[PDB]
RNA sequence: UUGAGUGCAGAAGAGGAGAGUGGAAUUCCAUGUGUAGCGGUGAAAUGCGUAGAUAUAUGGAGGAACACCAGUGGCGAAGGCGGCUCUCUGGUCUGUAACUGACGCUGAGGCUCGAAAGCGUGGGGAGCAAACAGGAUUAGAUACCCUGGUAGUCCACGCCGUAAACGAUGAGUGCUAAGUGUUGGAGGGUUUCCGCCCUUCAGUGCUGCAGCAAACGCAUUAAGCACUCCGCCUGGGGAGU
């Protein structure tokens, strides 16, 4: 019943959209579940590699607390 | 007792101050079914009291017990199934209680060869903070609080 | 002395114990207190009462100095976590914000046993 | 040409080996502040500290495991595999129906793989911890509790070949009511369906009918109905001696 995250046809997660990414992230900079969001399948997966490989480039936090 | 608590036989105030507080402290001095006696060394007494400072045999009475009755007491429990004994909010009416239980025994050892000159001197240097029944009482407040830290969450 | 009157106050709490420490925001350390200073022992000094007076026998001297606000640090998961911060509150202080910092891994350190008793 | 296999078109995956790399945390070290305790227990003690401790702030070092996503989810023949990126590399599934024409199944001896503990040779060593030491409880405690701590745990190449190595359920293949979720697909209607509905393939869980079972229970993922090939058993001890 929640609607999917990718009613607009996205295809590519890219890693680097990151307005694109902020959707998923905890308000503190954690990860939210796929039952919280009510996100897709194959979908979770490709979400988490892209979010990883961002935390190393620094386009993204990996703590947020300060 | 165990269902529930139970009615508490109030008493009749005094044939002469009409107190009830007299009368709950002749109770507390008669023993083996004579009583008579009992209301006699009280009045004695009372006339004793009020011949050196005459001011009353009830007013310098209230403040005896005023300077006795407590508002702490260590109440013995196992929740955490040990020695645990913590500061209890004393009740009211206990507090009476245990003012004249204090009074009546610690003078009966006082000490005059005179029947009821115990008691009068007894009541007369408690009324003045001064006498075993006064350190009773504050015994009892530096004995509570002596553990309030670790026994009070409770 | 010289009026500092900005820095930080940290809360360190285990099962068994209770310190707060007060410090500039740096923060050379200015002044602190602890359940096991102020004559508690052992069997106790893990109560919501040891809390409350560590932090008062820390804050009356550290106010002296000068220091009017102060921030919150607050580690170790135990009792004190709520009596220390209001009786911060309470001999008149200015509590702002409040920050919880327990240290978590990312699982990279081995507990010792489990208990058997 | 139906079983098997190959071609062509697509799909998912903590399947494996090699090469580098990231942050958080614990600890040791350097320095500033800083004053008398810290830590531990059912209670206590041993212990570290006024040669300045715990705390606290800045930076450095080193080894190890990968927080959240994490799910009766995925992959593997089993043991098992979870930080990130790259080079080499195996297997499975759905569609089509080009192609060979039964090329199949099982499989004593043999060969390969094989958790943890253990051995050898050379490295590495942060935490944790058999042995060991000290402290406690106890009539006694060479144990449970506490404070330390050595091999080991990690890496390379060899060795050993064992677990309640479990679903205590050998493998191939075909037939026999339903309902309900979930991972990966291919088709058909509605369609913005990429949000419903219908048909089907493959795994994966719960309930349940015939049938079976000494009961307990199992039931398209049979412990039902049947054929083929393998392994094993015949009272309990003596003893896997």
């Amino acid at each position: 019943k929640v609607d999917y995250i990718a009613a607009n046809h996205i295809e590519y997660i890219d890693y680097k959209d990151t307005e694109l990414l902020k959707r998923f992230i905890s308000e503190r900079g954690k990860i939210l579940p796929r039952r919280v969001t009510g996100t897709g399948a194959k979908n979770q997966r490709k979400l988490t590699i892209a979010i990883k490989r961002a935390r190393i480039m620094g386009l993204l936090p990996f703590v947020s607390d300060e | 007792p165990r269902k529930g608590p139970v009615a508490k036989r109030d008493v009749l105030p005094d044939p002469i101050y009409n107190s009830k507080l007299v009368t709950r402290l002749i109770n507390r001095v008669m023993v083996d079914g004579k009583r008579g006696i009992a209301a006699n060394i009280i009045y004695n007494s009372f006339d004793i009291i009020k011949e050196s400072t005459g001011n009353d045999p009830l007013e310098v009475f209230e403040q005896a017990m005023k300077n006795v009755m407590p508002v702490l007491e260590v109440k013995a429990r196992r929740v955490g199934g040990s020695n645990y004994q913590v500061p209890v909010e004393v009740r009211p009416e206990r507090r009476t209680t245990l003012g004249l239980r204090w009074v009546v025994n610690y003078a009966r050892l006082r000490g005059e060869h005179t029947m009821e000159e115990r008691l009068a001197k007894e009541i007369m240097d408690a009324a003045n903070n001064t006498g075993a029944s006064v350190k009773k009482r504050e015994d009892t407040h530096k004995m509570a609080d002596a553990n309030r830290a670790f026994a009070h969450y409770r | 002395k010289k009026n500092i009157e900005s820095g930080v106050a940290h809360i360190h709490s285990t099962f068994n114990n209770t310190i707060v420490m007060i410090t500039d925001t740096h923060g050379n350390a200015l002044a602190w207190s602890s359940a096991g200073s102020l004559g508690f022992k052992g069997s106790k000094k893990s109560t919501p009462f040891a809390a409350q007076m560590a932090a008062e026998a820390a804050t009356k001297v550290a106010m002296e100095h000068g220091l009017k606000t102060v921030d919150v640090t607050v580690k170790g998961p135990g009792s004190g976590r709520e009596a220390a911060i209001r009786s911060l509150q309470a001999t008149g202080l200015e509590v702002t914000a409040i920050r919880d910092v327990t240290p978590v891994p990312h699982n990279g350190c081995r507990p010792p046993k489990r208990r058997r008793v």
